RNA sequence: CUCCGCCGGCACCUUAUGAGAAAUCAAAGUCUUUGGGUUCCGGGGGGAGUAUGGUCGCAAGGCUGAAACUUAAAGGAAUUGA
């Protein structure tokens, strides 16, 4: 069905385009649950790794930190 | 800039114009289900469904092809049962077929069961 | 004689066809005018208007007289026909032919009760040409025909016995005039009415039916 | 369409456009008629068929193939 | 009656552009409106470039060519032939 | 097993390039294109062709008089295919320039009252489709993707622009036309050669 | 001005559909031979049309032409256009296609055609 | 840089199933089958944006704004000619 490519709010039942990811880096093997349009630079509390960075649609994750959509 | 039952309306005429079968109507209410009851019952629209993903709410009406024009009486006059006989004579095109929607304290009906449940009411529309 | 050259006047010649609503049923262009003398035996026609129109030449003015006939029999078929010519005569007779090939159905209706013959238009109706726009409403029986003298002669030869007419625009044009009298006349059979919710059994074309023969 | 009496007074009920539900009026040159045959069996032909009617407003769209399309696929 | 759709200027979303001088006759004429032809001319036109080809010290000398981009108003481009008056139908053509 | 009839049709269509559409899709020939290349043309559905092709061979044979049938052909490349389509199913080919008036002029010579009509393209052959809408003639075409479907009832989905395509299209159709008629009894025994309908450069 | 009128011209050419055979090359001996198949008012007349008839068949002779339909090359334009080769040249054995003409072959349940590969 | 899609702009091209007196217009469409909401504004041509009163301005002038009288057309679009 075609539904994917239409505006987020122009779907018969409306629905959002964004996701909450698990997101893991290298030196501290936790996993943080971040926004795909975060708004914030944001830190992971233990390894205090840079983590994503905003910009004006889904943030920029940074090299090598692995995520999952959950 | 709104004022729904007149977008509903004219939706349908158009689609019904170009042939289409399906009609989406974006912003509902009752007064829109219940105008399209009456629609149903005398025969001019086909079955409908509401999709209501949460909102105002949507729907969509399946077109039988018969129904040629349907509109609204916006500024909705208030309506006593014996000038009930000028509205429709100023409004439809002849004294065998089409029908007033008159809103009235017994709910929403056409002008015929308005003769006979003898209420007058608020005229909201048209369709022939 | 005739000798027709088309397959409708073909099968008119041999006879196949009584009435003309066999050929309404199926939308055929009707091409040659004694299709209609056969098929309609009482047709009477009339010269409503002539008009002079002229065009500038270097020379002068070159004058051509455009004729104005409505045709009908009284019972549900009219037609108009407009010709200009260089002679008032000729325009007549090429418009007469041309009113005949363009005989149209007109359906009558009740005002408010079924009871005799039907004697208005069935439901409210419109027509425009030009600027012109012509609305007739169905009338109580022995109401008579309020109309202007040109939209009246129509209605009489369309055998409309009772309605009531209004009309917006520059009438004296009388070729937009009476060709918007007959545009609304011809779209009384195109309107979606109830009786007419009934699916249709379709039939075979003329041209079908009578394969073998041509 | 009927008198009072019983009587049926209308002269040629028109046909209607099997896509739309148009009225096919008499001087609408650009409807047409299709009959689409029936094949069978042996011969696969015989003088059966089924016929669908399209006025000029939706052959005049462009929507005449679409519509003849959707209206074929009706199994008996 | 209007005769082109586009007023006779390219002049969309804007309110005000700026003007400039005829070529010929100094004329005002707004920049959207003018017609702009941009020339890319020889020194000298080919019944003389070989005597001076042949006058050239160096081999492997080219020629400049001289750039332009001239400016008319509607009057004068007409009058000079730049652009000719088309029937209705070829007015519409942009190519 | 063996290959049934519509694996076999498919088969020839595939080699004769009839899938192969153009860079463009007309919106009411997109209810036919399959899907759309890094080329930039489309690939027509060639199961969508055959059930076409069927329908417009059932509407063929039910002519009880085929000589009310008129072919036609403004191209170069489907001359020598609607000839040969109008021999062997017996209808009327009228290949090249169409005379305007052919359909709604009846005191032209070159004059015709075609129960059906078939073209190649609905680009190059609009003049016979503008003139059947005067004359209540229902019209059968071959429509590539680019194909305008004003006034045609029954479109073919085929690159029509292809010098063994139209050919084979106008063999496919025959083939299927005197099997209804029963002409080509059933097994698939029908010996003429689609190298008949492919025009001969001179 | 020698630009010969439509009387001349047409009356060349349907004398020529009429007797391509016994017509010629020579303008004094296709002169009587018109003069021995058709009636004309003139001198004159009868020699441009003559006149016009015998480069038509010098350009006859040389290739084709409009309008006039000559029967001994209409059949043969007609016996070699319903020409056959020995075998059909379009063949089923090897026609690739590419991705996405297999895809829609899935799509279809002809997955496996005989002769079907990719390019 | 290439291809695809979604929002939002300035526009353009082709087409009536539309509208219009037409020129034309994808909004100038959804109008005698006439009713989504709201503000301004017209009522034959002149006299006349004049006279007068008020008001704003240094001034030039701006806004508001008649009457007597006069007149059978003035005017819009398109066509054929010259
Ligand atoms: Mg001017
Ligand atoms: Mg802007
Ligand atoms: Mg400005
Ligand atoms: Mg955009
Ligand atoms: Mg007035
Ligand atoms: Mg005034
Ligand atoms: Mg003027
Ligand atoms: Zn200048």
């Amino acid at each position: 069905e075609l539904e994917k490519l239409k505006h987020k709010k122009k779907r018969l039942v409306q629905s959002p385009n964004s996701f909450f990811m698990d997101v893991k880096c290298q030196g501290c093997f936790n996993i943080t649950t971040v926004f795909s349009h975060s708004q914030t630079v944001v830190v992971c509390p233990g390894c205090q790794t840079v983590l994503c960075q905003p910009t004006g649609g889904k943030a920029r994750l940074t090299e090598g930190c692995s995520f999952r959509r959950k | 800039g709104r004022r729904i039952l007149n977008d509903a309306l004219r939706t349908m005429v158009n689609a019904e114009r170009r042939g289409k079968a399906t009609a989406q109507l974006q912003p509902i209410s009752g007064v829109m289900i219940s105008f399209l009851n009456i629609m149903k019952h005398r025969g001019y629209i086909k079955n409908f469904e509401v999709f209501d993903p949460h909102r105002v709410g949507k729907i969509t009406v399946e077109l039988q092809g018969r129904i040629k024009d349907c509109k609204a009486l916006t500024y909705r006059q208030d309506l006593r049962a014996t000038e009930i006989e000028k509205y429709r004579t100023r409004m439809l095109p002849t004294r065998q077929w089409g029908y007033v929607v008159v809103t009235t304290p017994n709910g929403v009906l056409d002008h015929e069961e308005a003769i006979r449940q003898n209420v007058g009411g608020q005229v909201l529309g048209y369709f022939h | 004689k005739w000798v027709p050259v088309t397959k409708l006047g073909r099968l008119v010649k041999e006879g196949r066809f009584t009435k003309m609503e066999e050929i309404y049923l199926h939308s055929l262009p009707v091409k040659e005018h004694q299709i209609v003398e056969t098929l309609c035996p009482g047709l009477k026609d009339e010269v409503m208007k002539i008009t002079p129109v002229q065009k500038q030449t270097r020379a002068g003015q070159r004058t051509r007289f455009k004729a104005f006939v409505v045709v009908g029999d009284s019972n549900g078929h009219v037609g108009l026909g407009v010709k200009c010519a260089k002679e008032v005569a000729t325009a007549i007779r090429g418009a007469i032919i041309l009113a005949k090939l363009s005989i149209v159905p007109v359906r009558r209706g009740y005002w408010g009760n079924k009871i005799g013959l039907p004697h208005t238009v069935p439901c409210k109706v419109t027509g425009k040409c030009g600027s012109v726009t012509v609305r007739m409403v169905p009338a109580p029986r022995g109401s008579g025909i309020v109309a202007a003298r040109v939209p009246k002669k129509v209605l009489q030869f369309a055998g409309i016995d009772d309605v009531f007419t209004s009309s917006r625009g520059s009438t004296k044009t009388l070729g937009n005039f009476v060709k918007a009298t007959f545009d609304c006349l011809m779209k009384t059979y195109g309107f979606l009415t109830p009786d007419f919710w009934r699916e249709t059994t379709f039939t075979k074309a003329p041209y079908q039916e009578f394969t073998d023969i041509l | 369409m009927q008198n009072e009496v019983g009587d049926m007074v209308d002269l040629y009920v028109p046909r209607k456009c099997s896509a739309t539900n148009r009225i096919i009026t008499a001087k609408d040159h650009a409807s047409v008629q299709i009959n689409i045959g029936h094949v069978d069996e042996n011969g696969l032909y015989d003088g059966r068929f089924t016929t669908f009617a399209l006025s000029g407003f939706v052959r005049a769209q462009g929507d005449a193939d679409g519509s003849l399309d959707r209206l074929w696929q009706k199994r008996k | 009656t209007f005769k082109r759709r586009n007023g006779g200027r390219n002049k969309h979303g804007r309110g005000h552009v700026k003007y400039i001088r005829c070529s010929n006759c100094a004329k005002c004429c707004p920049k959207d409106k003018a017609i702009k032809r941009f020339l890319v001319r020889n020194i000298v036109e080919q019944a003389a470039v070989r005597d001076v080809q042949e006058a050239c010290v160096h081999d492997g000398y080219v020629l400049p060519k001289l750039y332009a981009k001239v400016h008319h108003c509607v009057s004068c481009a007409i009058h000079a032939h730049i652009v000719r008056v088309r029937s209705r139908e070829n007015r519409r053509n942009r190519e | 097993r063996a290959l049934s009839q519509k694996e076999q049709d498919i088969q020839m269509m595939l080699a004769a390039d009839v899938h192969l559409g153009t860079k463009n899709c007309d919106f009411q020939m997109e209810r036919y294109a399959y899907k759309r290349r890094s080329d930039g043309i489309y690939i027509i559905n060639l199961g969508k062709t055959w059930e076409k092709l069927q329908l417009a061979a059932r509407v063929i044979v039910a002519i009880e008089n085929p000589q009310d049938i008129i072919v036609q052909s403004a191209r170069p490349y489907g001359q020598r295919a609607v000839l040969k389509f109008a021999q062997h199913t017996g209808a009327n080919a009228i290949a090249g320039r169409h005379t305007p008036g052919t359909f709604t002029n009846q005191m032209q010579t070159s004059f015709s009252e075609p129960r059906l009509l078939i073209l190649t393209d609905p680009r190059t052959d609009h003049q016979p489709i503008k003139e059947s809408a005067l004359g209540n003639i229902p019209t059968i075409a071959f429509c590539d993707t680019d194909s305008p479907m004003r006034y045609v009832d029954i479109g073919i989905p085929a690159n029509n622009k292809g010098r063994n395509s139209i050919g084979c299209l106008y063999w496919l159709l025959a083939r299927m036309v005197l099997q209804m008629r029963g002409t080509i009894l059933p097994g698939h025994k029908w010996d003429v050669m689609v190298d008949l309908f492919f025009y001969r450069d001179p | 001005g020698r630009v010969r009128t439509k009387t001349v011209k047409k009356t060349s050419r349907q004398v020529i559909e009429k007797y391509y055979s016994r017509m010629t090359l020579d303008f004094h001996t296709n002169k009587k031979v018109l003069e021995e198949v058709s009636i004309l008012q003139s001198k004159r007349l009868r020699n441009k049309v003559a006149g016009f008839t015998t480069h038509l068949m010098r350009r006859i002779q040389r290739g084709p032409v409009r309008g006039i339909s000559l029967k001994l090359q209409e059949e043969e334009r007609e016996r070699r256009m319903d020409f056959v080769p020995e075998k059909s040249a379009l063949e089923v054995d090897e026609i690739r296609v590419d991705k996405e003409t297999m895809d829609m072959l899935a799509f279809l349940g002809m997955a496996d055609l005989p002769g079907v590969e990719r390019a």
